[PDB]
């Protein structure tokens, strides 16, 4: 069995470390590592015994002891963001299947290059009744809290990517139906 | 890679279900798993030669089988409203691991107590507002998607009739336009940034297409209200100025 | 140093399931057992350098074992399918596979070879990756283990889990396994005649197995007439090997035995 | 450790 | 194929008249592993016969051990009676001090 941390965060292009702890494992186990993408199912990442492997993704650290094992992403990017597994696998044939622990949720932000933050209204192109407000352009620690109110709807952060102009952007969404529910007072 | 049948799905609490899964080219052992959301995989049997070689923790309603051709079937009936989770479908060579665990894109099962509790979304496009474009230099669309159930739903940007993914954003999971429910409905919310150049051009054509996974042909429906059918509710945008 | 597994699966119609017996060897040294007949079938221990294991280790082993007992009976049930053979006579089925390991450089050597009722069946290829079949009906065993990729199962196992299990076993009984037992030797004098004696060369209690005795007249080897018997365990870990040779009276401190085994600093050259 | 089981003869 | 067995009686230690020892009867290179092997002390079966585990040799063949605690005498006889399908009759196997 094994246990890792709950979550990792990290920022675009840097290195990024996973470590796992096996303690009882034996000698006929080996190391895995698997991710899985939202929606998706879990894909291989690398494998391992004792000594250091390296493929084209990712990088495994097993120290003598084998009682702990090391997950290293050279350069993370924003497509990094999935849930990282780490199993210790029964290495003899008809033994048992791999079974999985809770995983490792990894989170990637973008250090944004001259944020402008600032909270637009956009109103419903078929019609006059709906209009939403849009905070955009701020810093990747900005912390969008959810608002208690009984109908006003608050996302989540979300990071969007023009590759044409290499422009990357932060944005949360907020809207309601109350008619009395200013714009300013939205996101504070 | 690996094949499973069906993609989405919707049942009532005490019906049952049949899932398929068809292995890797190659491979001929088959693996089950229940993946309850926020949680890992809990393994369910592994069959091999047409044997249940290996079982987990789940009852004996969660039963099996495995064809000729490594082809498998994951029968579970008296669905519970625990049981909604997606059900995960990894393929090997000979109950071993030379030729690697191989899982497939999933089965999401959700089971609920009553068909009413099933609601379409309504899909609504924001436009860009003019001081964003004066400000940024850049057209911010805002596509919303309000009150469907259950989470079954997959949202696309599609521009000039070609799906983007560059300045596209979406939500990682949706919100519940009512917590503390346990038949709440969502609510989930997108955002394409283009140049103010490219909005400002009445050629473009911008749309927000929202795909849901519902009821199926084969469904008692006794509302007044639309049967949610699978369907595909999209709203549409122009350049302006 | 070397570990072996030999399995033996032998049927027996009306009687009930064919027993399979399973054991392993380190060198010359026995540490583990299998009897499926026993009314406790688990994997017992036969060395002190295994039963400090766990019970996750012997969980593992017994549950292998046990499945390896189920997949014999098919096999001796498609063997006697092949060769046409009787539902009423017994059969064998043998297994011997291992892994040899260098001082240096991880395994030497690696091999998984079968035998149906006491000859060659299919045997596994130094190279780990093809078969070698006997005769016609383990063709039919190599086609089928050709497609099923058997082979790289197999290979799996004795290139990286038996080097690994054996390089342990080694570290965890090295006062009892990696040293070496010198045998302990003498001369014995027998008359068997007016004018003839047989003088017998000796030795007792040594590890490993294997040794060389043989006796010289004049210094010049005699092997035509020296009867040797097979080397015998001593019954606590140690083994016992004699040679005998006959000789005209008077002439006997003439003819000299020459003991060569991995205990001892030089061949030892002793005469009676 | 003892080898895993295989493909039947 | 059926290989007749190798039979060798013999003494875990040298025979000393009057302590404690071992006796072995070690069957060799004999095939189908069935086989029923007895230690006799002066013409009678000896009870409680212990054995190793079967194993067998490189050319296929199979190899057994039987082996009693027992105190030898000048006087007692000891042999070892072997019975296999490729034997005719039950071998006997008398207990040389040095065969």
């Amino acid at each position: 069995k094994t246990t890792q941390p709950i979550s990792v965060d990290s920022y675009e292009g840097q290195e990024v470390n996973i470590t796992c702890s096996h303690n009882n494992i034996a000698t006929n186990d080996y190391i895995t590592w698997y991710q899985q993408f939202p929606s998706q199912g879990p894909r291989f990442i690398i494998q391992g015994y004792k000594t250091k492997v390296t493929n084209e993704v990712a990088s495994l650290f097993i120290p003598a002891d084998r009682k702990s094992s090391t997950l290293s992403l050279p350069r993370v990017s924003l497509s990094d963001t999935a849930v990282y597994y780490c199993l210790v696998g029964d290495m003899d044939q008809a033994g048992t299947a791999l079974i999985f622990g809770k995983g490792t949720t990894l989170s990637v932000s973008s250090d944004i290059q001259n944020p402008d933050p600032a909270v637009y209204q956009l109103r419903d192109s078929k019609s006059s009744d709906k209009s939403v407000c849009l905070f955009t352009d701020f810093d990747s620690q900005t912390n969008v809290s959810q608002s208690k109110d009984s109908d006003v709807y608050i996302t989540d952060k979300c990071v969007l990517d023009m590759r044409s102009m290499d422009f990357k952007s932060n944005s949360a969404v907020a809207w309601s139906n109350k008619s009395d529910f200013a714009c300013a007072n939205a996101f504070n | 890679g690996v094949t499973q049948s069906p993609t989405h799905l919707i049942k009532t609490r005490g019906q049952q279900v049949t899932l398929r899964c068809s292995p890797k080219s190659g491979h001929d052992t088959v693996s089950w798993y229940q993946q309850a959301l926020g949680q890992g995989p809990q393994f369910i049997f592994q069959y091999y030669e047409e044997e249940e070689r290996q079982r987990g923790n789940f009852p004996d309603r969660f039963s099996g089988h495995q064809f000729p051709n490594y082809s498998s079937e994951l029968n579970v009936n008296a669905l519970l409203l625990g049981d909604s989770a997606l059900y995960l479908c990894a393929s090997s060579l000979g109950e071993g691991r030379v030729d690697g665990y191989t899982f497939g894109s999933g089965t999401r099962l959700t089971v609920v107590e009553d068909l009413r509790n099933v609601f379409p979304p309504e899909v609504a496009v924001f436009e860009p507002s003019e001081a964003e474009i004066s400000h940024t230099q850049k057209a911010t669309l805002v596509c919303l998607a309000t009150g469907f159930y259950p989470d079954h739903v997959e949202l696309s940007w599609w521009v000039n009739g070609k799906e983007v993914h560059s300045g596209v954003c979406t939500d990682p999971q949706p919100l519940k336009e009512q917590p503390a429910l346990n038949d709440s409905r969502y609510a989930l919310s997108s955002r394409l940034r283009v140049s103010a150049t490219f909005w400002q051009n009445p050629r473009n054509h911008f749309r927000c297409q929202v795909q849901f996974y519902g009821l199926s042909e084969n469904d008692e429906w006794t509302q007044d209200r639309a049967k949610p059918v699978t369907q595909i509710v999209s709203a549409e945008a122009w350049g302006r100025a | 140093h070397s570990m072996r597994y030999f399995y033996t699966a032998v049927s027996r119609p009306g009687r009930g399931e064919p027993r399979f017996i399973a054991v392993g060897y380190v060198d010359d040294t026995q540490f583990v057992q299998f009897d499926s007949d026993a009314a406790s079938p688990r994997g017992e221990p036969r060395a002190p350098w295994v039963e400090q294991e766990g019970p996750e280790y012997w969980d593992r082993e017994t549950q292998k074992y046990k499945r390896q007992a189920q997949t014999d009976r098919v096999s001796l049930r498609n063997l006697r399918g092949y060769y046409n053979q009787s539902e009423a006579g017994s059969h064998t089925l043998q297994r011997m596979y291992g892994c040899d390991l260098g001082p240096d450089g991880r395994l030497l050597r690696g091999y998984n070879q079968f035998a149906y009722d006491g000859k060659d069946y299919i045997a596994l290829n130094e190279d780990l990756r093809s078969w070698t079949a006997a005769d016609k009906a383990a063709q039919i065993t190599q086609r089928k283990w050709e497609a099923a990729r058997e082979a790289e199962q197999r290979r799996a196992y004795l290139e990286g889990t038996c080097v690994e299990w054996l390089r342990r076993y080694l570290e965890n009984g090295k006062k009892t396994l990696q040293r070496a037992e010198h045998p302990k030797t003498h001369v014995t004098h027998h008359p068997v005649s007016d004018h003839e004696a047989t003088l017998r060369c000796w030795a007792l209690g040594f590890y490993p197995a294997e040794i060389t005795l043989t006796w010289q007249r004049d210094g010049e080897d005699q092997t035509q007439d020296t009867e040797l018997v097979e080397t015998r365990p001593a019954g606590d870990g140690t083994f016992q090997k004699w040679a005998a040779v006959v000789v005209p009276s008077g002439e006997e401190q003439r003819y000299t035995c020459h003991v060569q085994h991995e205990g001892l600093p030089e061949p030892l050259t002793l005469r009676w | 450790g003892a080898d895993g089981v295989g493909k039947s003869a | 194929i059926q290989r007749t067995p190798k039979i060798q009686v013999y003494s875990r230690h040298p025979a000393e008249n009057g302590k404690s020892n071992f006796l072995n009867c070690y069957v060799s290179g004999f095939h189908p592993s069935d086989i029923e092997v007895d230690l006799l002390k002066n013409g009678e079966r000896i009870e409680k016969v212990e054995h190793s585990d079967l194993s067998f040799s490189k050319d296929w063949s199979f190899y057994l051990l039987y082996y009693t605690e027992f105190t030898p005498t000048e006087k007692d006889e000891y042999a070892c009676r072997v019975n296999h399908v490729t034997l005719s009759q039950p071998k006997i196997v008398k207990w040389d001090r040095d065969m």
